[PDB]
């Protein structure tokens, strides 16, 4: 006997509204922000890195910290080119805000750097930004580390002035984790505590191909149901590489459910099952109108 | 602490 009465979205919703389900961890990737216009920065099939010759570069050096600290100009020129015209979180982001409102959100682990989780109303304590964030920036000198807000960094990016610390004139870097940098200590300390406590893993908009983030699904207790909302099935064991892997379809499947489609539409469907459609619609329309009215 | 690598 398993926790889901059937391996479907309808089964998951019944489980969430049972007393057995109290603490939900969300694992989210670039798929939850493409609807807001944010490209997948890890995908070479998004045309982001087609115009890098102008930067007279050696490709991956654009995001390697060693290269950045010596030649920061290419990164900041790219950042200007790609800076979003607007920061409007998606239906998926506000669904997690509703999970928070209803006392169900234990933690959201995000691969994204775009700050939309914070704009949607998740708080720092709710979030593990596994790859950092553009939300804040810091001087890179170890004896300084002066912090700067996005408004300050934005103004440097758009005026094409390489950002420098006002106290010490070292370079100032967005708090994203470049290649070559340590991953955040908070990612590991939170994982060791949260996965002792999780009742449901909600995995949305990630293909689960980037480590160590993808290994989080194997940290769940064996009984914990795992729902994937994503355009493509993901997280199954690799027939070549072979283990915590997802099992949606075998005769041994017992807890993993795949809902295949756009993340906004899957979150809409789950909310409707939960009785939350009107609440979710009202929240999105209100926050979107507010952002659109920013003067 | 582990460093960030491709993939
Ligand atoms: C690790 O996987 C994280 C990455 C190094 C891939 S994040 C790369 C981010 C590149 C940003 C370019 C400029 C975009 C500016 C957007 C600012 C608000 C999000
Ligand atoms: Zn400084």
């Amino acid at each position: 006997e398993r926790l889901l009465d059937e391996l479907t979205l309808e089964g998951v919703a019944r489980y969430m509204q049972s007393e057995r389900c109290r603490r939900v961890i969300c694992l989210v990737g670039a798929g939850i922000s493409t609807s807001a216009g944010i490209p997948d920065f890890r995908s070479p099939s998004t045309g982001l890195y087609d115009n890098l010759e102008k930067y007279h570069l050696p490709p991956e050096a654009i995001f390697e910290i060693s290269y950045f600290k010596k030649h920061p100009e290419p990164f900041f020129a790219l950042a200007k080119e790609l800076y979003p015209g607007q920061f409007k979180p998606t239906i998926c982001h506000y669904f997690m805000r509703l999970l928070k409102d209803k006392g169900l959100l234990l933690r959201c682990y995000t691969q994204n750097i775009d700050t939309l989780e914070r704009i949607a109303g998740l708080e720092q304590e709710d979030l593990v930004e596994a790859h950092g964030t553009f939300y804040t920036s810091h001087c890179v000198s170890a004896s300084c580390r002066h912090e700067y807000p996005l408004s300050w960094m934005k103004e440097k990016i758009f005026s094409e002035v390489t950002p420098k610390c006002e106290d010490c004139q070292s370079l100032v870097k967005p708090d994203i984790v470049f290649f070559g940098e340590s991953l955040p200590a908070r990612f590991f300390s939170c994982m060791q505590s949260d996965f002792l406590k999780v009742d449901l893993l909600l995995v949305m908009g990630t293909s689960l191909q980037v480590q160590p983030f993808a290994s989080l699904i194997s940290k769940a207790p064996l009984s914990t149901p795992r729902l994937l909302i994503n355009k493509e099935k993901a997280g199954q064991s690799d027939p070549f590489l072979g283990g915590g892997g997802m099992d949606f379809d075998s005769k041994k499947a017992y807890r993993d459910v795949a809902w295949l489609g756009e993340c906004d539409q899957g979150c809409l469907a789950l909310a409707e099952l939960l009785g939350w459609k009107k609440e979710l619609e009202d929240l999105v329309r209100r926050e979107h109108a507010s952002i659109d009215a920013q003067s | 602490l582990p460093k960030k690598y491709g993939g």
